Parts: structure tokens; C-alpha cells; sequence
């Protein structure tokens, strides 16, 4: 099952990358009642919030992030969404480590670098989401943004075990 | 004061001086064991 | 003289209620206080 493990590998490493920079760059990931500048239904995301109908519809502003270093830090971190592009960018270092395995066979760590990149990208996802939630709350519903977030860390970590197995499976045929 | 009653003046002045003037545990309780 | 409150008030809440009660069908009026109390009980928390 070696080349439908690769495959499988290859096919999520593209999938969760795709769904990571689509949820950070859609602006789809809370539906919120605020103002766009009286309050409207609004949809919320990292770095605007827009209406989703009224005379101002369609047309939005950059979030204020800013309105004791405990909630200074909170802010700054939720501002900066580091977390959130931080694991975008390991996703993005692990398709190359997994695309670059085919070109240089030679050494055997490429595939478990890349196995850790991508599990490494989850843990960062998680953290983004747990501090979003967490500086947001200092009624509303969560657009396909979110979900788009959450879903790819599913399918980031189910990468990483098959990206980690191979190369248990590869180094365990050569030993024995 | 009752001309003034009657002739919706002094609804309009209340109206324009004041109108127009204008569970469960959260995750942040528990955002220390998540980090 | 609740009704005659309502239908000459000016203030922006009250005229807001006359003008959804003026409309609503069938009407939310009643004839009796009796019949309010039991329009009341009897709509399940839908009748205030």
C-alpha cells in the first residue's frame, strides 16, 4: 500500500493546505451583530467585519483588535493572528518536505520532517483557535470558515499519521 | 404649558433631548489547561 | 382607555405596538377582561 499511502499524503497535504489559507483569508467566521463603519447582523473573520445586509452592505472595515499585561498580550497575539498563519506556513513547509521526498530518495528523514511539520501546524491551529475564541469573548454562529479551519487540522494530523507510518514502515523493512 | 401640551411640542423636545441623544463555563475560564 | 392610549400615543415604543396591533389578524383586541386573562392562559406563553 506504499504508492496509495503517498498518494493519500499528497492528496492531503494539498487539501489541508488549501483549507487553511481559504479559512484565514474568507472573512466567513463568526456571524456577529456589530456595526460597519445602529447594529446589523454581521459576518466577522481575522482581520474585517462585514455586514450581511442593510444600506452599508458589502462594504466593511478593518477589525480594531486594540478597544495589566495579561489581556495586552491576549490581544496582541489574537491581533497579529500569528497562530493561525503560523500553522499555514508549516502546512506549506510540509507539502514540500512530502513532494520533495520523490525527488531525493536518498536520505530517509525528508518524509518524518514532514510528518512532524504537519502534526506541528495542528498544534498551532489549535492555539489559534483556542485564543480567537477566547479573545472574542472578551447570541452568534459560526460560518463555514471555522469549520473550514477545524476540518483541515482533522486532515492535517490524519497526514501526519500516515506521513509518520511510512517511514516507521520504510525503516522497519530495511532493518529487518 | 397647555398649548404647548396639545400641539405635540413638548413630546418632540422629550423625544429629540432624550431618544435622538443616543450558563455554561466559557473557554476563557479554561484557557489556562488548554494552553 | 388602554386601546385610546395606545392609538394617540407619540412616543416611539407605543407607536410601534399600536401600529403591529392596528394590523394584527385576527385581532389581539378583546371584549372582556376576562377574556384577555384567559387569551393569556390558554395561548401557552404566545399572548401577552
Amino acid at each position: 500500500d506504499r504508492g496509495i499511502q503517498m498518494l493519500i499524503t499528497t492528496v492531503g497535504a494539498f487539501a489541508a493546505f488549501s483549507l487553511m489559507t481559504i479559512a484565514v483569508g474568507t472573512d466567513y467566521w463568526l456571524y456577529s451583530r456589530g456595526v460597519c463603519r445602529e447594529e446589523v447582523m454581521t459576518h466577522s473573520g481575522l482581520w474585517r467585519t462585514c455586514c450581511l445586509e442593510g444600506a452599508f452592505r458589502g462594504v466593511c472595515k478593518k477589525i480594531d483588535h486594540f478597544p495589566d499585561t495579561a489581556e495586552y498580550l491576549l490581544r496582541a497575539v489574537r491581533a497579529s493572528s500569528v497562530f493561525p498563519i503560523l500553522s499555514v506556513t508549516l502546512l506549506f513547509f510540509g507539502g514540500l518536505c512530502v513532494a520533495a521526498s520523490e525527488f531525493h530518495r536518498s536520505r530517509h528523514s525528508v518524509i518524518l520532517s514532514a510528518g512532524i511539520f504537519f502534526v506541528s501546524a495542528g498544534l498551532s491551529n489549535i492555539i489559534g483557535i483556542i485564543v480567537y475564541i477566547s479573545a472574542n469573548a472578551g447570541s452568534y454562529s459560526y460560518g463555514w470558515s471555522f469549520y473550514f479551519g477545524a476540518f483541515s487540522f482533522i486532515i492535517a494530523e490524519i497526514v501526519g499519521v500516515v506521513a509518520v507510518h511510512i517511514y516507521i514502515e520504510k525503516h522497519q523493512q530495511l532493518r529487518a | 404649558v397647555l398649548k404647548l401640551s396639545e400641539q405635540g411640542v413638548l413630546d418632540k423636545l422629550k423625544s429629540k433631548w432624550w431618544y435622538d441623544k443616543g450558563s455554561a463555563l466559557s473557554l476563557s475560564n479554561v484557557a489556562g489547561v488548554f494552553y | 382607555s388602554t386601546k385610546e392610549f395606545f392609538r394617540r400615543s407619540k412616543i416611539a415604543v407605543f407607536e410601534k405596538m399600536w401600529t403591529y396591533m392596528k394590523s394584527a389578524e385576527p385581532s389581539v383586541f378583546v371584549r372582556t377582561t376576562e377574556e384577555g386573562m384567559i387569551r393569556v392562559r390558554k395561548s401557552k406563553g404566545k399572548y401577552a
